[PDB]
């Protein structure tokens, strides 16, 4: 979806998005990760 | 009950964390029953018939508050009363709200925050939700500081308006939502011509106090609703009661009574522990370069400095870090001889398989060798991604403490998850200040219950999460308990170097059941269960003493000339003193030196003046 | 904007100097063309026909107002505008008006003090002044602070009947001096409840800032006449603005570059070099008990010492000195081993007779070697009274240093005057850093002119004043003048011993006409005019110099052996090295020291194994 | 004048004298010294 320029982008298996209206790109965290590329581990909710 | 309940704030912008039921109860899990965010407020991809009721209850925001991508028909912000805007989205706003709708045009409709009263920081933008009206009513140069009125943006291009009239029986048509009470309450352009910040009515005897943020209830600094600035336990001071009042006309200060310490936006009467309090009567986090940690009667201040004043870098975001977001191979070189971290370490996978994104090379495992010299980390350690070659945290085995200043998800100060280590290696970890401990997630590694965490604690309240790692009754059928001779408090690793506590006799970190007094070549002695090798100069008798103190003061017989309890290998050969009498010693009968004489005045290589010839 | 000319002040309280037409004279010397006076302000025993023409410029008076005894009929303290009230006459009062008649009833009459409005401390007081009229209109509610009307008293009564009625362009019969030009002024109790402090109207528009005393120009703080509290050299701030600010999002201290030095009452960019520097930005005349002076850093600052420090007793004039007028017999004992004095000195001819007042009796003359041991002093030195059975000043022999911080007459630090003494005895003097020297009067000293004191001012202004002293012509023709070959440019006794300026060079205290260089007993270098022994182990040079340092390093030649860079008598053999390996050395051709081999134990005499047989 | 209860009070051959009106004792101070009790030379203008 969002170009190379923004390849792996979000890390731990990423989704990346490209957002439609914003005009802007995102990423699809896979579930128990936080943060703005994915990067974090939700600890307060599993190990 | 003032000790009102507050949230950490979520900061992924635009991100999506995982389905639309997964970001919606990560959502509810943070917001749920919490009235002060300390970080930011974001809301994005809320879809139908989902009840945001939970929102109505936040009352302030002490950052951005993000609205977007929604689908749901109101969010009920209803009692938010501020938003300090300390942190900027698109650099520039406090309050953004953009494009909350879907293909259909039927998204936002009801904003309802009639108490929003004051945004301490930064413009507001709204843009392309076209469901959204009785908002481009408000006027919102009364809300928004004077001035930042040149960098807002707003449109509401309600082409549909679908929505019902605004109640005369508020000012200029300007409402929230419908109804009588969601209309807007001004109190900064109807104030009187002298009030100084926002008013309470009209009259010229009203305005209140310059501290006053949202507006207030009655003309002091002690009935505002929010405090602009530091708050004083019932009043919003500018700053914290000074401790020491300089006295114009003796020229010499004398203490305050009512000075405070300042301690983030609150003035307390004492620090928190792991807080360095400083000179001027401020909880600081990490002072100066010149300084270091002076540990005085509890309290961590820090003084000049030891002279030459030891390294301490700083530590991941913090500082010059805010660009990259773990230890990658480009700022490794920057920790070469930090023996203390001002901040916090993030070991993150992608510091080893290499971000292209942000251009930097992988890391090499044996970089981590740079890390053996820390001794202490003032925030938080998080650990996610080690060599699966390696067998436990060899790059810690030197850390001390970790003082928990900062914290990840404002909670947790020792982080290891997810790694293939088998041991974890902190053998010289002493102290956990604050914090919790969030060891979970590893296939293969034992010993981590056998420690007393409970000893490591420098505060209550901390607890650990130490939980799903490789089985407790799969260690003991493999050979994976430490060694029999450590006491039971616990062991990092299985040698019976790495243990908590010796049960009988220590030598230098090992831990040993009887040492070397009455035999081997190191003849000991035993001084808080720590037996050292005393002054080099005694053999080991038969099977007797060997020797009992550090100095030669101690030892029953000396292998060498015994000049009394002052025993040396040699005779002494001209001590100096007074006079200076060249006085030398030699072997008499009994081995004792004993002293020379002036006569012989080629020294005492012979004994006395009936032996010393040329 | 310029710096108001201050006058000290008088503090005599009702007491006469001289004759009548002397005291007024005294009067028209201290208060002349002062616009504010630092201590009280007292005009007592003015006679009829005497002018008051100076008391037109009196802006602000820092104590009390004292008029007492005159007997003149005009008394035209005109611009007086604020009586601060430090200090208080019968410890009540900021302003007494007592007993101003002559014999036939005929005393003050004309006290136009239309300019007063406040008095930030005390009451006020009039008594016994028969032909005081026009006072009685004026209203005390104005003036004196709510706290105070309490202990207000006042009496007015001009039985005569000559009161001119004043013009009624102003408030209900208050009128200070008799026209338009001279009645009072209200600004404390004309105003509506919305203001706190002075208000220069009716309107609650023209409201004056809480930081104004008498009265405002404008609506800010900038605008008061005089300042409350502090003066920012612009503005009437509460306290000075602090150094540091404390930020209570990053948890840190930060640079302002607003920060100003609170001295005095004012806020400077910086502090005189005289002057204790706090971090807070105070400067202080005395650090705190625990702490003690520094040194360098351009500063004065005081850091902690590290326990029993250098006591220092606080001198005359502090806290429990102030009943004391002198060194009494009874206050002398706890001067026992102070080094250093926080204060000023007071030798007063009572100090040797004794007074029955104080209940203290005589001092003896002996006890003054307890002054022995104090190095330094903050304050000023006053000697006036000296047993005539000493010829020199022999308690101060150690002192090098003057700060001159609370000065006397705001004017002199030294001050010798009218003794019997016939040298100084300044063996130990360095410098004077402020205030001024007054030799003059003693009926001998001699040695006063040659001492060239420029040398000894630290800072700039300072003058000294040498007269009325037994003339050089009358005693250099009479076996007094100081000895030669010391740099004749100083001398503080007829022998050698003192001479400041060491000839071309000294022997530590001593000056000498040249340094032991090429000859001599023990070698010797220069240095700043000083000369200093080679180390012992530099050959005696006897065609060149012989070193160029007090270090073994310097030397042209060593001694015995050479150890590398050092000049050493026997090369090491038993000095503790890395690993707890020791160290053994030898001597080969040229006498320089090489390493013995690791194996040999006892040492060796030559290279390797071939040098040590065991 | 004043009573011997203050004798020797005014340093430096003072002449102690009773204020009528205020009922206080004050010094008479020679040329030269000031204070309220004579006890310090006036260095500001002699020696």
């Amino acid at each position: 979806e969002c170009p190379l320029s923004h390849d792996g982008y979000c890390l731990h298996d990423g989704v990346c998005m490209y957002i439609e209206a914003l005009d802007k790109y995102a990423c699809n965290c896979v579930v128990g990760y936080i943060g703005e590329r994915c990067q974090y581990r939700d600890l307060k909710w599993w190990e | 009950l003032e000790e009102k309940k507050v949230c950490q704030g979520t900061s992924n912008k635009l991100t999506q964390l995982g389905t639309f039921e997964d970001h919606f109860l990560s959502l509810q899990r943070m917001f749920n029953n919490c009235e002060v965010v300390l970080g930011n407020l974001e809301i994005t991809y809320v879809q139908r018939n989902y009840d945001l009721s939970f929102l109505k209850t936040i009352q302030e925001v002490a950052g951005y508050v993000l609205i977007a991508l929604n689908t749901v028909e109101r969010i009920p912000l209803e009692n938010l009363q501020i938003i300090r805007g300390n942190m900027y989205y698109e650099n520039s706003y406090a309050l953004a709200v953009l494009s909350n709708y879907d293909a259909n045009k039927t998204g936002l409709k009801e904003l309802p925050m009639r108490n929003l009263q004051e945004i301490l920081h930064g413009a507001v933008r709204f843009s392309n939700n076209p469901a959204l009206c009785n908002v481009e009513s408000i006027q919102w140069r009364d809300i928004v500081s004077s001035d930042f009125l040149s960098n807002m943006s707003m449109d509401f291009q309600n082409h549909l308006g679908s929505c019902q009239k605004c109640d005369p029986s508020c000012p200029n048509g300007s409402c929230w939502g419908a109804g009588e009470e969601n209309c807007q309450k001004l109190t900064k352009i109807i104030c009187a011509q002298q009030c100084s910040g926002r008013c309470r009515g009209k009259s010229p005897s009203d305005c209140c106090h310059n501290q006053c943020a949202a507006g207030c209830t009655g003309p002091r600094e002690s009935d505002c609703l929010v405090c602009r600035k530091f708050r004083n336990e019932a009043t919003c001071k500018d700053t914290c009661p000074p401790l020491m009042l300089y006295n114009p006309t003796t020229y010499q200060m004398d203490v305050n009574p009512e000075g405070k310490y300042s301690f983030g936006a609150t003035c307390v009467k004492k620090c928190p522990r792991n807080y360095v309090v400083t000179d001027h009567g401020s909880c600081v986090r990490a002072c100066g370069a010149d300084s270091y940690e002076m540990e005085e009667d509890g309290v961590r201040k820090c003084k000049k400095c030891e002279g030459p004043c030891r390294k301490v870098c700083n530590g991941i975001g913090i500082g010059e870090f805010k660009d990259s977001l773990s230890i990658n191979a480009t700022n490794i070189k920057h920790f070469k001889n930090c023996t203390s971290i001002s901040g916090d370490l993030h070991i993150l996978p992608v510091a080893f398989r290499g971000d292209s994104f942000t251009h930097t090379p992988p890391l090499d495992p044996q970089e981590l060798d740079i890390l053996k010299t820390v001794k202490e980390i003032t925030g938080f350690l998080l650990i996610q991604a080690w060599p699966e070659n390696r067998t436990d945290l060899h790059a810690f085995e030197n850390l001390e403490i970790i003082r928990g200043r900062t914290k990840q998800h404002g909670q947790f100060s020792l982080a290891v998850v997810s790694l293939n280590i088998t041991s974890l290696g902190l053998r010289s970890l002493k102290e956990i200040s604050d914090g919790d401990v969030i060891i979970s997630g590893n296939k293969n590694l034992c010993y981590a219950n056998t420690i007393n965490w409970k000893k490591l604690f420098g505060t209550s309240g901390q607890k650990t999460k130490i939980i799903s790692n490789r089985g407790e009754n799969s260690c003991k059928a493999t050979g994976q308990v430490c060694h029999a001779l450590c006491s039971p408090e616990g062991c990092w690793g299985p040698e019976p170097r790495d243990c908590v506590s010796c049960r009988n006799v220590s030598r230098g970190r090992e831990c040993v059941d009887k040492c070397n007094l009455l035999e081997g070549e190191p003849r000991e002695f035993v001084e808080n269960s720590e037996c050292i090798q005393c002054h080099p100069e005694c053999l080991p008798q038969a099977m007797n003493i060997t020797c009992t103190g550090r100095g030669p003061d101690n030892c029953i017989q000396c292998a060498h000339y015994i000049d009394g309890p002052h025993c040396v290998k040699t005779c002494p050969a001209g001590v100096m003193g007074e006079n200076n009498t060249l006085v030398w010693k030699y072997a008499d009968a009994g081995h004792v030196c004993h002293l020379c004489h002036p006569n012989c005045t080629y020294g005492c290589t012979g004994p006395g003046l009936e032996g010393c010839p040329t």
